[PDB]
RNA sequence: AGGAGUGGAGCCUGCGGCUUAAUUUGACCAACACGGGAAACCUCACCCGGCCCGGACACGGACAGGAUUGACAGAUUGAUAGCUCUUUCUCGAUUCUGUGGGUGGUGGUGCAUGGCCGUUCUUAGUUGGUGGAGCGAUUUGUCUGGUUAAUUCCGAUAACGAACGAGACUCUGGCAUGCUAACUAGUUACGCGACCCCCGAGCGGUCGGCGUCCCCCAACUUCUUAGAGGGACAAGUGGCGUUCAGCCACCCGAGAUUGAGCAAUAACAGGUCUGUGAUGCCCUUAGAUGUCGGGGCUGCACGCGCGCUACACUGACUGGCUCAGCGUGUGCCUACCCUACGCCGGCAGGCGCGGGUAACCCGUUGAACCCCAUUCGUGAUGGGGAUCGGGGAUUGCAAUUAUUCCCCAUGAACGAGGAAUUCCCAGUAAGUGCGGGUCAUAAGCUUGCGUUGAUUAAGUCCCUGCCCUUUGUACACACCGCCCG
RNA sequence: CGAGAUGGU
């Protein structure tokens, strides 16, 4: 279907971010966050909605696939040690982020 | 047939009949070494001649399979009783028939023999039988989860023109 | 008889076509003879894949 | 091609009632028989087979699309 | 019920007499052709022959929307019992070919 | 009209059994291709829409129209703002 | 068992299907063939059609 | 160098975005009138509801005062689904029930595969054996030069002798008054026969003119069909060529380039699991991801692609005259074909009665542009025909979100199109209409056929690309590469 | 000898 970059490289399998994108909520050890700044080297600064800011890192599965950006909404996994640091699990589209807030899942802080 | 059908429909329907008969015989007589069917007509009677390498398997213990095949050919295609006869005939020069060599390579692979040992086994027998050349190809998941192919060739081989 | 079809099984590629045909040939011969002897001569050399049909009066 | 969202008026099938075999004959005296429920006026069903009695109808269970009398 | 016993006997007697069966893969046609006239549908023929195959009493083949079935020695033994025929009968195929 | 007379029976039952000088109860149906006959005037019908029944009070001006002409299968469109890919200039590079 | 278990099928794509493989799309009605277009290219030589031009 | 355009207008149709219960989905030069994809139902996969088993076979249980099957009426229901509830007849070992196990699926993965197709790539390219050269990856053969559409030939030569592609080959077009021979094809002529005209030397005639008017037990094969052979070779003459291989002009001739099919080695994470009883693994399997009723695929601020009709006088309208070629036709489950002639109606259409399984009947296939005469008069006009009101037929089980067709009325934008950009060298481009496919109903698409018939070239490497050789490199994921502060 | 940078699948 429609490309949205432009290049020779048709050598991959297509992204298909479609159909049964079943909505995901927290388990234990997770938080929702908004991206505040993006740094070099595959890392970023993020704020979760109960107010603890963290330095955050892209998991190896999301490299060069799920492009994160400033003010974007993400799902983050906490560490049982080293509480200043965390890793990204998912990105929510602006269509999914409004459904989280419609289920009352997010405080009235997140931008959409 | 209360009034006869037109020649365009008649010549197409006679070709559709030979195609379905060849498919039925192909999958009934595969291990029994089938390679072709021929059909001929005479007043009140149709004779079907069938070619195979091991003709005793086409007959069975006292001709049982010729009687069973005569019954189902009559039952399916709507011939009247006793107007159909089946004759088995032995294939001459079986090394120069491509269908008998494709089936014997299939059963040799299905028994678990290694691919190159099997393929050079038929390549030798075709060239010893007196062909001017041949080409054997196998393709799919040969050794690993990513697909491959092999070509085996000997002698002369044309590709273009009539 | 003619049939013209797309070559592709699935609808992708540049748009090529196949052109199949079949040709049919027909003849007539008329005789001045008894009904008993057309049955003799219309029974030899007819071994190949040729239709033969005969009608008892048309002339 | 999805997970399934369920209905809530659930039955698999009904249950067919269980009853003892025969109450359409009576012995009244030694060697005296009565037939308690009637045969329908019919070609094949004319003997040994009986019409039901309902509160306002007589009905043949064998000829089931028809053979109903309104009393 | 799968079918009336009147139907089930009429399939087995035609199979035992002829030695073979043929039917097309279509559950909707109201009558099987040939000596299965006098009312049995070909759905009953397909379902009957499937039950006879999983017992080992017939062989099966298929091409271009048609089934083909052949009777075998264990099935001859079972049908001669089920139909109560004399032990000496073999009505379908016997004479040696030349 | 083989077994399409059943609606006309249910409509004339509802016209008969209504309280004096008050409207009948609804009869609800799938029959969208029924023509409005002069028997059907001053009657309540629920006409199926692909998921729900919409009620109609049959005015005499409706005569000769279909029942399906008064119960519509979709919502009128009103637009939200265009998305990515809607124009040639809209392209995204990471 | 139900009495209403079928709908009319006396014309259109509900009536007809391929004689080899039961498919309903892209079939050939010409000269009484009734094959699917992919099944025709497979059997054309055995039926007796050829290409010259 | 030029021709017809496309991009601008209205409408048709495919795609994105938005909207929605659903607007099912694949594909981004080599996707977008493509899936032979013209969806009323079916097709059908999507959305809202409801019946059904079409759960083989094995083991255990239950069971001939009986395992189980079917149903009238009232309530219920979109429904005449005994689906379910109340009631009480009916069938007869075929089922039911628990466990194990199967079976089906237009479900998922084309980045697990087979088969098929497209593309690199329409160009001239590719490879062993024995011998020679290098420690080796590799190389020569497969070439300095000339010649050709061509790795086509000549010749040269540490190589010799071969294989595939090219070419040959198959179908097709143009020629035969020579051959074979026709009541399912014609001509000529007369025994003649018949209607009409005197226009004709001359009468109303032997004799003339006109004929798809009619017999032949007349003669024949020019015109039609289609079998066998024939014919063209750079063969002849003049120039140019390491005088070879070839190239240019001209005579004679139907003809000195007719047009297609088939096509190598090695590749691509190209497309297809939605063509298949081709198929691995995964998922689901009775409150089913295996049948009926209704809805959607057509929804509309907006961006893009292939097309149809036009902006008029080299025209539009109303009469009159006169010419084609390729094809299809009573459906074998599946239930329908092509039509002459007569009558009724303005029209679409209706009734009656015949022929055709086809060189036999529709049919001498009375095609359109074009040709001859008339009316309008430079006016958004008698150019253009979008949009919209009212009425009448035909298909079908059903036409509203208008199936298609006929009639009166209404009368938009548009006055030759910005930056850009496509196809084409002779019976070709463009104009013009007719068959086949799909089809119960129906082309603004596509695949073939005839008819009218030009302007400009006979060249080049400039722009975009392809082939071969020499050359440089920090590239090999191969310039859409790699890399510095 | 006009101007001609850059590179998610």
């Amino acid at each position: 279907n429609k490309g949205k970059g432009g290049k020779n490289r048709r050598r991959g399998k297509n992204e298909n971010e479609s159909e049964k994108r079943e909505l995901v909520f927290k388990e234990d050890g997770q938080e929702y966050a908004q991206v505040i700044k993006m740094l070099g080297n595959g890392r970023l600064e993020a704020m979760c909605f109960d107010g603890v800011k963290r330095l955050c890192h892209i998991r190896g599965k999301l490299r060069k696939k799920v492009w994160i950006n400033t003010s974007d909404i993400i799902l983050v996994g906490l560490r049982d040690y080293q509480d200043n640091k965390a890793d990204v699990i998912l990105k929510y589209n602006a269509d999914e982020a409004r459904s989280l807030k419609a289920y009352g899942e997010l405080p009235e802080h997140a931008k959409i | 047939m209360a009034v006869q059908i037109s020649k365009k429909r008649k010549f197409v329907a006679d070709g559709i009949f030979k195609a379905e008969l060849n498919e039925f015989l192909t999958r009934e007589l595969a291990e029994d070494g089938y390679s072709g069917v021929e059909v001929r007509v005479t007043p009140t009677r149709t004779e079907i001649i069938i070619l195979a390498t091991r003709t005793q398997n086409v007959l069975g213990e006292k001709g049982r399979r010729i009687r069973e095949l005569t019954a189902v050919v009559q039952k399916r295609f709507g011939f009247p009783e006793g107007s159909v006869e089946l004759y088995a005939e032995k294939v001459a020069t079986r090394g120069l028939c491509a269908i008998a060599q494709a089936e014997s390579l299939r059963y040799k692979l299905l028994g678990g023999l290694a691919v190159r040992r099997a393929c050079y086994g038929v390549l030798r027998f075709i060239m010893e039988s007196g062909a001017k050349g041949c080409e054997v190809v196998v393709s799919g998941k040969l050794r690993g989860q990513r697909a491959k192919s092999m070509k085996f060739v000997d002698g002369l081989m044309i590709h273009s023109g009539d | 008889l003619r049939i013209t079809t797309r070559k592709t099984p699935c609808g992708e590629g540049s748009k090529t076509w196949d052109r199949f045909q079949m040709r049919i040939h027909k003849r007539l011969i008329d005789l001045h003879s008894p009904s008993e002897i057309v049955k003799q001569i219309t029974s030899i050399s007819i071994e190949p894949g040729v239709e033969v049909e005969v009608t008892i009066a048309d002339a | 091609k999805k997970s399934y969202t369920t209905p809530k008026k659930n039955k698999h099938k009904r249950k067919k009632v269980k009853l003892a075999v025969l109450k359409y004959y009576k012995v009244d005296e030694n060697g005296k028989i009565s037939r308690l429920r009637r045969e329908c006026p019919s070609d094949e069903c004319g003997a040994g087979v009986f019409m039901a009695s309902h509160f306002d109808r007589h009905y043949c269970g064998k000829c089931c699309l028809t053979y109903c009398f309104n009393k | 019920m799968l079918m009336p016993k009147k139907n089930r006997i009429a399939i087995y007697e035609l199979l035992f007499k002829e030695g073979v069966m043929v039917a097309k893969k279509d559950v909707h046609m109201p009558k099987h052709p040939e000596l299965a006239d006098k009312n049995v549908p070909n759905l009953h023929v397909m379902k009957a022959m499937q039950s006879l195959k999983s017992r080992g009493y017939v062989k099966e083949q298929f091409a271009w929307r048609h089934f083909y079935w052949y009777l075998t020695n264990e099935g001859i033994q079972y049908l001669r019992d089920y139909l109560h025929l004399p032990p000496e009968i073999v009505p379908a195929t016997l004479r040696r070919s030349r | 009209r083989r077994k399409q007379h059943s609606l006309l029976k249910r409509l004339r039952k509802a016209k008969k059994e209504a309280p004096p000088m008050e409207k009948p109860e609804v009869v609800k149906t799938h029959l969208r291709d029924m023509i409005i006959l002069p028997e059907m005037v001053g009657s309540m019908v629920g006409v199926y829409n692909g998921k729900t029944f919409n009620q109609v009070e049959i005015k005499p001006e409706m005569i000769g129209h279909y029942l399906g002409e008064f119960s519509i299968t979709y919502k009128p469109v009103k637009h939200g703002r265009p998305g990515i890919g809607a124009t040639h200039s809209s392209r995204f590079i990471p | 068992q139900q009495l209403y278990w079928s709908h009319p099928r006396k014309f259109g794509q509900g009536s007809r299907s391929c004689r080899v493989c039961s498919n309903r799309h892209g079939l050939i009605r010409k000269y009484g063939l009734n094959m699917c277009r992919q099944c025709f290219r497979q059997y054309a030589k055995d039926i007796g059609f050829i290409k010259l031009d």
